[PDB]
RNA sequence: CCAUGAUAAGGAUUAUAAAUUGAAAGUGUUAAUAUCAUAAUCAAAAUUUAUUAUUUAUAUUAAAUAUGUAUGUGUAGAUAAAAUAAGAA
């Protein structure tokens, strides 16, 4: 949710915390793990498309 | 992906400097200035900050004053009356050859900041405690006003015989 | 407040009559009208400026509609929109051109009919006349430039240029 | 004839808090709505700003919307009534006519013959006198009938 | 154009431009001449037919005159055609008010909110039940007041669902 | 109307120069000219009129034209004798003389010392002023690359002007010759001066109840849905709708069986068909155009071709395409258009169950067209229903089984005998088979790729209100509803005190419009304009951020660039 | 631009009205504005209650005409009316300089100036 | 213009520091195109609706021999990462390349992933005077 | 109008330097973005100071009386649910209706940047102590 | 009080020089008078001011009376005397107003603009929610939330 | 790319009445000197240029894409504008 209307409705469940690497002391994000290699999706295109 | 251990060209470039001063061109120092008030002189800070009296405030004033009348409180009335009596005394006529100093010509160009600076400092120098042309003190006789609480109408029962 | 809009069919009433919504639909058939279903009822705003005799700017019509987010990209905007065909953009398109009379007629035509011949532009003519006047004193500051080189590079079987000094 | 502010004051040298002068986007203007137009602080022209917030035309448009809202709001707090669609036969005699739509003809007088000259558009009717028409089903009247004051009756104001 | 664009190549497209700029045809008729005896003896446009007409065409009516502006086509011929079509169509619908009362457009009355005199009875609604109740509520209050300092209406007659 | 105020044909000539006195003097000239040509023409029409008044015959044709009404004002077919008709004619001609004399007399007022051509009483034609067109050009007179300041300080104001006089001539009749001289005045027009011609004349239009009939509303209503964007291009035909003037007689029929079927008198049917003395089964007949029950082309019921026992080609099942293309009289490609299933499985229709005839071949029956049933109002009697449907009370009674009181009934069955019926669905609507004929390829590809649905939104989308905004969406967003909210009595009843007797404050049976003047789609949840300032300020209504757009005004670009195609007076009024 | 319609009230209840609104509300209760409109009835040595005036705005219309300049205009209007009604009253009015028209305008708008009116742009030595 | 950085330097005058009507400047140079926003990430310098289709430039329109750089308004798609093909954008000095794929790019324009004004400043394209001035600004060290 | 002087040549190895700089500028921007989204959502979820100004009324009044009563018993759960962010707080106060018209007109609320401070904030300096490495637009703790 | 922000203070004579525009703007003078009157206190100084200024405005389009050549400079000295007298009466007024308004705000539970004195409540200028985190002229740090000058109940 | 022309900016003593507070002395593009070369916007783009009035603390990103940075005692030097429906002696 953008700041305007619903902002307080955001949840920590939207956070992909498993994607990055964090500093224990600062509670801040130092590095990012690699996205593309291990990425598995049954749906590159939407389900309803058959090429 | 996979954030690098080093950045070759990123942190390599010359860092931008933190500005030394503020205001115009980031060159102006932090110091005491003309706009500074003094809280040590008189009831009103000097030079006086802008003040806005709103009709809203007037109606609040009215309800306060009424409610004060009805509770038989003569105190704040008497404070106010004293203040008025002290500062409203008619300013004396100044003697020939007494005028407020102007800024002398041919010092700076006409467009220059010196002018205002001089005005501001001269007035900052004369606080209302320094106004000797208005007669405030225990010495002064005040023909137009009542002297103390006894003489005001809410004391009227003492005035009867 | 927030309510559900409602409609009482004329069969249900203890006197039949034409409901105003019905008429609205009759009208929308006759002059074809897009009913905007998502139109908020809370947004009715007369445009103060142009619709009130109080402001010097008063046209008696709703000059603009006041919607802050309105933009040219929206589909509804495209439905009520004027097309550039046969508007001033066209008149500009056709009558504003570098040599004005090339709007009135083909140049070659005009010239061939009036003069017996086609005539150069004045600028070209300046170039030429100067070529003449200055070839008549100095020479060989020059260069021979053309569209096609094959005419000078193999000249015909005759063609023996007169030697010069 | 309103004395309020319809116009966004033009941009100039920065106005600062003074006797007789306040900042341009100061909270006190337009009921606080200038919050929407405000870029706070010593703004860096080269790197920072939001262009629309210094632009005369845009700002002024936003203000015009805001004013329109205020007026709308006040004309709708002005209403004590609803529009009810009542079939031609049942309705009071002065409405039995033809009534052109808004801005179509001259503003029309209700009943010039009976000495009421007033806008029929703005004529409002009491929910009490339409009771029998509006709630036929209910039988016994759900609103008790209006008590009216006798103008010929001798009362305090008549000096009796 | 008699002036400039009169006689050369541009004369054609200018002329055409002007004709397509002017393609508007205005079509008027008074509503006084629509009220006449039709060939079957019925009055063609009567009071309700006019009411339905006026609500049908909104701003297309003024001063008791119906005026249709047909711009749809590039040429004036087709706009008289289009205009006459929309007119006979609008009359076709507006005539429905002669079929019976169910088509007579409703009158829109501004009916006031219930007046003050009637709004007063709003405090006496269900009077007895409320008084006899208020005593028991006073009891529950007098008892709740022994335990705690402040007694909410939510501890008495008000229900707030917990979950 | 008399004197100045009224005319048959009004011409307005708008003259435009570059200099004021140019157009003024021009107006004087053209005006004098039209004064003389005007006098001439109107004089001639006057001598004609005077002759006509002195005496003359009456048309057979005019006489006929007076006598055509079924019933005139006195409630019977009226006989106008030629005397009376001549009396009408004479009245109107007397009026025409009045107006001719008016014009001619005005023409003779403006003598040299006394000429004033602005006032309409003093001269014909007269002249109105029209506000001059004035455009101010504002621009840099410096060529400087160096400094903005200096460019600004150099700014010149110049203007283009165009000046307009308008010439008004109101005439009591329409002469082609006057129009000719008048259109011709453009050829001797002054130097650098142009003109416009506004003609406003009177013209008989004709309203047919034949082509644009007056009918009851459909027994199915039309929703807001028939009106979306491009509903104009898809869901509707262009009026008038096509009604058949030709009809085939069914077997067991007689003249008035057919007449009672078509909704007309027997006489009528005999006269439109006057050629034929008798009507056998299977013959084509002319529907009298005043008939009530006339059918629309292609009734909404699709013609269906079952496979069944067919031709002698099998006597079992129909197989190849062009066989059915011969059966239904269409090209094979149409039949392939309509059936997307039977095209994609195969051409030999292997396994397929049926076929759907192209829209062109469908036939309407009075059974599919007109609703068999009728809705009964609260106050209804059989008398009223009978009047509404034009039927005799007894025929209604028969189909309705002698019922007397209609109160317990929502619906009453309509006699096939009735004159004014209800159509099953709006005629001017576009049958769906057409719009589907447009889209045929896609409807095939929907089956091929097996598309059940294409989601327009992400899965969780309504969890985030401000993020997904289609460009049909509008602020302020309307809140989800609540049951007891609409007024205080209901609220009190459901929430605060639950023993409350009155569950809702009195609700007037008739419709209450809470958004007004604004009309709104019924059954939709909506909001009312906000009274409380807070409700405005604290809502999600955005502010204008980018450049702003007007649908019309975008073409003439900015306020500062004001594009104009033609220099018409800003006041200029389309006739 | 204002136009005063002036008539004489034999009932001694006079009132002045601007664009259909009572003068009190239009000039908005500011006394120093309204006294200006009173003045010509003083200079003519007349009673204001004997006269009804309604004033019409022919210029740029605005939500509020209350301000001294518009007041000045109003005064001039009423005065000229009064002279048309009571001819000899023109002598005192003229001497008191009511009937006098001053010609003053805001400077025309102009791009050369910063604020659009009086202020020339910034100057820097090369 | 003073220095000719292109063809047009011959044709154009700067005319001092000169104001243009709102949101119309002749030469669009988006200096702000990459301007980090966490909360506004999907609404800033992107499609005004999430329901819009990708632009023309996300698709091969005709029979192409091939291209050098794809246009900067082409949105980064999951395939841009996965496929492992050359993705080129025309920036200055020459071309920018998406070499090191990441899923954090997806669904934004490469108008947004390419910094228009770099903090890296070559001194080989600068006049000695220009270098002096950049030193004034506290950009170049000296 | 001086004849424009020609621009000097590009440079050598600069194309690779620039490719590299932009490349790793983006790979940095990824952790910039990640960190800032964490900070933003974290802000969104965590509690804030009270958005109203206790120097005006209907707020100055003692916390045992008036508005606060209306807040304690009726509104409490709702206010704590939205973590006192000023937008839903003000909106809830609008919808409670027992204050009704005053929320905007009479009542007064802390300026935007002050109302944004974390719960338990003591000194005003806390406005400038928030992390500057993160791009939330002042929406981070 | 609505306008809370830090402010820029003008010297009195420049405030007075605004004449009919602000200092003497009829409207403002009236609501000041209303203040005094409501307090049960005469307005003498205000009345002197309005006398002086009413006259100033009346004659503002006229030329000053002829100045004949003096070696002595008495016309100059005397008209100057008169002038600084008037200035001084108006200083008395300007002071008076600022005073009474700070006091009356003191009774009305009102918070002033930033860095303003209220005689009995905030001796050092009062501040809350300034653009700057420290007290401007104290160079002392500011507490959050804004400092409260008055006891709670209203 | 050498290849003449021509219009800007720039307040210093003809005044008040029935009246204008903007000037000629020349600021890229314009007509007779020719003898290196195709450099021109139809989108989405690279800061070094004397010659430019930006929003400063109750509420703050929705339609062409629209600016992330500088809180620091209204604070150095030096600079800008105005006597025109306004109010200056
Ligand atoms: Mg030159």
């Amino acid at each position: 949710n953008r700041p305007e209307v619903a902002m307080h409705r955001n949840t920590v469940g939207l956070l992909p915390a498993h994607m990055w690497e964090t500093d224990k002391k600062t509670g801040k994000v130092k590095s990012v793990k690699d996205s593309v290699r291990d990425y598995q999706t049954k749906t590159p295109y939407p389900k309803w498309v058959q090429l | 992906t996979a954030t690098p251990e080093r950045f070759s060209v990123l942190g390599t470039t010359h860092p931008k400097p933190k500005r030394t001063g503020f205001g115009r061109n980031n060159k102006m120092r932090s110091k005491p200035s003309d706009n500074v008030a003094w809280y040590d002189k008189g009831p009103v800070e000097w030079l006086p900050r802008p003040v806005r009296l709103t009709y809203d405030h007037l109606d609040q004033l009215q309800q306060w004053t009424m409610r004060a009348t009805l509770d038989g409180r003569t105190e704040e009335f008497n404070r106010i009356r004293d203040l008025h009596r002290e500062w409203s005394q008619h300013p004396l006529m100044p003697v020939l050859g007494d005028v407020e100093p102007k800024f002398p010509l041919n010092l700076f160009k006409q467009n220059h900041r010196a002018k205002k600076r001089f005005l501001v400092r001269w007035h900052k120098a004369n606080t209302p405690a320094n106004w000797l042309w208005m007669p405030r003190g225990p010495t002064v006789v005040t023909p137009l006003h009542r002297t103390n609480p006894t003489q005001y109408p809410e004391n009227w029962k003492q005035m009867v015989q | 407040g927030v309510h559900r809009v409602g409609y009482t069919h004329p069969s249900t009433l203890p006197v039949p009559c034409a409901q105003r919504w019905d008429l609205r639909l009759a009208r929308a058939r006759i002059f074809q009208e897009y009913i905007e279903e998502k139109a908020p009822g809370a947004w009715q705003l007369e445009d103060e400026r142009s619709m009130s005799p109080e402001f010097k700017t008063f046209t008696g019509y709703p000059m603009r509609d006041m919607r802050p987010g309105y933009g040219q990209n929206l589909p509804d905007y495209i439905m009520k929109k004027r097309l550039p065909n046969n508007t001033h953009y066209e008149l500009f398109a056709r009558r504003d051109i570098p040599n004005e009379d090339n709007a009135m007629y083909g140049k070659y035509l005009y010239d061939m009919t009036v003069h017996g011949t086609s005539l150069p532009s004045t600028y070209r003519m300046h170039k030429d006349i100067n070529k003449a006047q200055r070839n008549d004193r100095k020479l060989s500051g020059n260069r021979f430039k053309v569209l096609c080189s094959s005419g000078a590079k193999n000249p015909p079987s005759g063609w023996e240029p007169i030697p010069d000094a | 004839v309103s004395t309020g502010e319809f116009d966004h004051p033009p941009f100039q040298f920065r106005q600062r808090h003074t006797f007789n002068t306040t900042p341009l986007h100061d909270a006190n203007r337009f009921g606080g709505r200038t919050a929407y137009l405000r870029e706070i602080g010593p703004v860096n022209i080269k790197k920072q700003g939001r262009r629309f917030k210094k632009d005369p035309r845009t700002v002024q448009f936003n203000v015009d919307v805001w004013c329109a809202q205020q007026t709308l709001r006040k004309r709708w707090k002005q209403r004590d009534w609803e529009v009810i669609e009542i079939p031609f036969r049942l309705v009071p005699r002065e409405q039995q006519r033809v009534i052109p739509e808004l801005y179509t003809d001259i503003p029309q007088m209700t009943d010039p013959a009976r000495n009421d000259f007033s806008n029929i558009r703005n004529k409002v009717y009491d929910r009490e006198e339409l009771q029998g028409v509006l709630f036929p089903a209910a039988g016994a009247m759900l609103y008790p009938p209006l008590q009216r004051v006798d103008k010929q009756a001798m009362t305090l104001d008549k000096y009796l | 154009d008699n002036l400039q664009y009169k006689r050369y190549d541009w004369q054609g497209w200018y002329q055409r431009m002007l004709d397509v700029h002017n393609r508007n045809v205005s079509l008027r008729c008074r509503i006084c001449d629509l009220q006449r005896l039709d060939g079957n003896g019925v009055q063609f446009v009567d009071m309700q037919t006019e009411r339905r007409l006026r609500i049908l065409a909104q701003h297309r009516v003024g001063m008791g005159v119906l005026k249709l502006d047909a711009d749809k086509y590039e040429d004036q011929a087709d706009n008289v055609t289009f205009g006459t079509t929309k007119l006979s169509e609008l009359l076709a619908d507006a005539r429905k008010a002669q079929l019976g009362e169910e088509y007579w457009p409703s009158v829109e009355l501004k009916v006031r909110k219930p007046s003050g005199q009637s709004k007063a009875h709003y405090s006496l609604i269900d009077n007895e039940r409320i008084e006899k109740r208020s005593r028991e509520l006073y009891e529950k209050y007098r008892d709740a007041k022994k335990r705690s300092l402040f007694v909410t209406p939510m501890e008495t007659w008000l229900e707030v669902k917990g979950m | 109307e008399d004197g100045i105020r009224g005319s048959e044909v009004t011409y307005k000539i708008v003259l435009e120069g570059f200099w004021d006195h140019h157009v003024m003097k021009l107006a004087e000239d053209v005006c004098m000219f039209l004064k003389d040509v005007g006098r001439q023409i109107v004089e001639e029409k006057l001598v004609a009129v005077r002759r006509l008044l002195q005496g003359g015959a009456v048309d057979p044709e005019l006489l006929a034209a007076f006598n055509c009404a079924r019933a005139g004002p006195f409630g019977g077919l009226d006989e106008y004798d030629k005397e009376e008709v001549a009396n009408f004619l004479r009245s109107d001609l007397r009026r025409l003389e009045e107006q001719c004399l008016s014009v001619i007399n005005r023409c003779n007022v403006p003598v040299p010392g006394a000429t004033n051509i602005y006032d309409p009483h003093t001269s014909w034609p007269h002249v109105e002023k029209l506000e001059p067109w004035v455009r101010m050009a504002e621009f840099w007179t410096s060529s400087s690359d160096t400094s903005f300041t200096e460019l600004e300080m150099s700014t010149a104001h110049y203007e283009f002007r165009k000046f307009f006089r308008v010439i008004i001539c109101k005439l009591p009749f329409q002469s082609t010759e006057f129009e000719k001289r008048m259109y011709d005045i453009r050829h001797w027009l002054h130097r650098q001066t142009s003109c416009e011609f506004h003609t406003i004349y009177r013209r008989n239009v004709i309203h047919d109840s034949a082509v644009f009939p007056t009918e009851h509303d459909p027994a199915t209503p039309t929703t807001h849905e028939h009106h979306r964007m491009f509903s104009f291009a898809l869901d509707w035909q262009s009026a008038p709708v096509n009604r058949l003037s030709t009809d085939t007689v069914h077997e067991g029929e007689s003249w008035d069986a057919v007449a009672q079927r078509l909704g007309c008198s027997v006489g009528e049917l005999k006269d439109a068909n006057a050629e034929r003395e008798t009507i056998e089964a299977g013959v084509v007949i002319n529907v009298p155009v005043t008939a009530t029950r006339r059918l629309t082309s292609f009734g909404a019921t699709p013609l269906v071709l079952p496979l069944k026992t067919t031709s002698a080609k099998d006597g079992e099942r129909i197989r190849t395409w062009e066989e059915a293309a011969a059966i239904l009289d269409c090209t094979v490609e149409e039949l392939q258009q309509c059936n997307g299933h039977a095209a994609l499985t195969y051409q030999k229709k292997e396994s397929e169950t049926e076929l759907v005839a192209p829209l062109s071949c469908w036939t309407s029956t009075s059974e599919s067209e007109f609703s068999p049933v009728e809705r009964v109002h609260a106050n209804d009697t059989l008398v009223a229903i009978a009047r509404r449907l034009q039927c005799s009370e007894e025929a209604l009674r028969a189909v309705n089984d002698g019922i007397t009181d209609v109160s317990g009934l929502d619906f009453v069955r309509v006699p096939p005998e009735a004159r004014r019926p209800r159509r099953l669905v709006e005629p001017q609507l576009r049958p769906q088979a057409a719009t589907d004929a447009l889209l045929a390829r896609t409807i095939a590809e929907e089956e091929t790729f097996k598309l059940k649905s294409i989601p327009h939104l992400p899965q969780n989308a309504e969890r985030f209100p401000h993020e997904y905004h289609t460009p049909t969406s509008r602020f302020p967003p309307t809140p989800s509803e609540t049951p007891a909210t609409q007024d205080w009595m209901a609220y009190t009843a459901k929430y605060l005190d639950k023993q409350f007797t009155i569950s809702a404050e009195p609700a007037p049976v008739y419709n209450v419009n809470k958004l007004w003047p604004m009309q709104q789609i019924p059954g939709k949840v909506d909001q009312t304009p906000f009274e409380e300032d807070q409700t405005w300020l604290l809502h999600s209504i955005p502010v204008q951020q980018l450049e702003m757009h007007h649908h019309e005004k975008d073409l003439q670009d900015l306020p500062f660039i004001n594009h104009e195609q033609f220099p018409r007076s800003l006041e200029w009024n389309a006739p | 631009h204002f136009t005063a319609l002036l008539r004489e009230n034999r009932d001694h209840n006079g009132i002045i009205t601007v664009m259909g609104k009572p003068l009190s509300l239009v000039l908005d209760n500011k006394a120093w504005l309204m006294e200006m409109v009173l003045m010509p009835f003083d200079e003519a040595n007349l009673d204001y209650r004997d006269f009804d005036a309604h004033i019409v705005s022919e210029g740029h219309a605005m939500p509020s005409i209350a301000n001294e300049i518009a007041a000045f205009a109003l005064r001039m209007a009423v005065a000229n009316a009064l002279v048309k009604l009571i001819p000899l009253t023109r002598i005192p009015l003229k001497k008191s300089g009511l009937l006098s028209v001053d010609r003053r305008r805001e400077r025309g708008q102009f791009p050369g100036y910063l604020d659009g009116k009086k202020v020339k742009r910034r100057f820097a030595k090369r | 213009l003073k220095i000719a950085k292109s063809a047009f330097g011959f044709y154009l005058a700067r005319r001092g520091q000169r104001k243009y009507p709102f949101l119309r400047r002749p030469h669009i140079k988006n200096t702000h195109s990459m301007n980090p926003s966490a909360p506004y990430f999907w609404s800033f310098m992107t499609a005004k609706s999430q329901m819009a289709f990708l632009p023309e430039e996300n698709y091969i329109t005709g029979d192409w021999t091939g291209k050098f750089f794809v246009s900067k308004r082409q949105v980064y798609t999951l395939q841009h990462a996965t496929s492992g093909a050359k993705v080129r954008v025309k920036s200055f000095p020459s071309i920018f390349e998406f070499n090191s794929p990441s899923r954090w790019n997806i669904g934004k324009e490469m108008n947004t992933l390419t910094k228009p004004r770099m903090d890296l400043i070559d001194e080989q394209m600068l006049t000695k005077k220009q270098r002096l001035d950049y030193v004034r600004a506290g950009l170049l060290p000296k | 109008w001086a004849k424009p002087k020609k621009r000097p040549k590009v440079g050598q190895g600069f194309h690779e330097k620039a490719q590299k700089w932009r490349e790793e500028y983006l790979l940095d921007r990824h952790r910039a973005l990640a960190d800032s989204l964490r900070a933003y959502v974290e802000f969104s979820t965590s509690k804030r100071v009270e958005p109203w100004d206790a120097r005006f009324k209907p707020f100055d009044r003692i916390e045992k009386d008036g508005v606060y009563v209306l807040m304690r018993y009726m509104m409490e759960e709702k206010l704590q649910l939205c973590n006192y962010h000023h937008r839903p707080v003000k909106r809830l106060f609008c919808n409670i209706g027992l204050m009704g018209p005053q929320i905007t007109t009479k009542a007064r609320w802390k300026p935007y940047r002050f109302a944004t401070n974390p719960a338990g904030t003591s000194k005003a300096e806390r406005m400038y102590q928030r992390d500057k490495t993160v791009y939330t637009h002042g929406h981070n703790d | 009080n609505t306008f809370l922000t830090s402010s820029v203070a003008t010297p009195p004579i420049s405030v007075i020089r605004t004449g009919p525009k602000w200092w003497a703007d009829p409207e403002r003078m009236v609501r000041q008078k209303l203040m005094y009157f409501t307090l049960g206190v005469d307005q003498l100084p205000l009345r002197r001011t309005a006398v002086i200024q009413r006259d100033l405005q009346r004659f503002h389009m006229c030329k000053p009376p002829p100045r004949v050549g003096d070696s002595t400079g008495y016309k100059r000295s005397r008209a100057a005397q008169l002038n600084t007298w008037y200035r001084r009466i108006q200083y008395q007024e300007y002071h008076m107003q600022h005073l009474f308004t700070r006091h009356v705000w003191g009774l009305l539970r009102v918070y002033p603009g930033n860095t303003t004195k209220i005689q009995g409540k905030a001796d050092d200028g009062y501040v809350g929610y300034d653009s700057v985190p420290f007290h401007r002229y104290n160079r002392a740090p500011l507490p959050f939330p804004a400092r409260e000058l008055y006891e709670r109940r209203k």
